[PDB]
């Protein structure tokens, strides 16, 4: 896909879930740089 | 061209990246189906990704966008999860492998919530989970996310 005309990305704003943060889409790989690689585990709730 | 520099846990840069990872966990409407059940992470390692050509590719595009948007790149630091992080860090993001089925069409997707990106580490919807135990809520297997510098420029706002 291309960005919408006159735009460089899309912002998905949450309209239902009051606690969700935004999500974003770019259409050109050159518009992101992978600055950090994070290795992790999820933790079982105590 | 890529080298990975391990950050020490005592480095303030490690600390600020870890805080962003931890503080942006949320509950998901799937009750943990895709990404697992958790409130926090055990951070095992944080590596800086160093690649001169990929960085210059980024800053070249960033200047193009800035010039099209009153000298404002609208640069964010966002998470990305996918099974392809090891390809991305060596070759860069490539829109030819864009999320064809995403809510906003075929592009490359990022999240403010680390736990959103976590849902994609093992595939769309968490795939079949970790390769070893086929568990989307695996507490054993190591997972990887990217924390990425992203040029948004003029962003189209989709309420959703
Ligand atoms: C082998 O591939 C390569 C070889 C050489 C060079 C580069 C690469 N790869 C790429 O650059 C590349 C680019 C885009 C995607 N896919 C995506 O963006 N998704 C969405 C996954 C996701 N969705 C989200 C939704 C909302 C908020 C956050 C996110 C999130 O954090 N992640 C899809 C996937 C398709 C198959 C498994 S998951 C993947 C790689
Ligand atoms: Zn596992």
């Amino acid at each position: 896909a291309h960005s919408p005309p006159g735009h460089h990305s899309v912002t998905g704003r949450p309209s239902v879930n009051g606690l969700a943060l935004a999500e974003y889409v770019i259409y050109r790989g050159e518009q992101a740089y992978p600055e950090y690689l994070i290795t992790y585990q999820i933790m079982r709730p105590e | 061209g890529t080298i990975l520099i391990d950050l020490s846990p005592d480095d303030k840069e490690f600390q600020s990246v870890e805080e962003e990872m931890q503080s942006t966990v949320r509950e998901h409407r799937d009750g943990g189906h895709a990404g697992g059940i958790f409130n926090r992470y055990n951070i095992l390692k944080i590596q800086k990704v160093c690649n001169k050509k990929l960085w210059e590719r980024y800053t070249h595009r960033r200047k193009e966008v800035s010039e099209e948007n009153h000298n404002h790149a609208n640069e964010r630091m966002l998470f990305h999860g996918s099974p392809f992080v090891n390809a991305i860090i060596h070759k860069g993001f490539d829109e030819r492998h864009a999320y064809i089925g995403g809510m906003f069409g075929a592009g490359i997707y990022f999240a403010e919530n680390s736990s959103k990106s976590n849902q994609y580490v093992y595939g769309i919807g968490g795939g079949t989970g970790c390769p070893v135990h086929k568990d989307r809520s695996c507490y054993i297997c190591h997972r990887q996310l990217l924390f990425c510098r992203v040029t948004l420029g003029k962003s189209f706002l989709q309420f959703s």
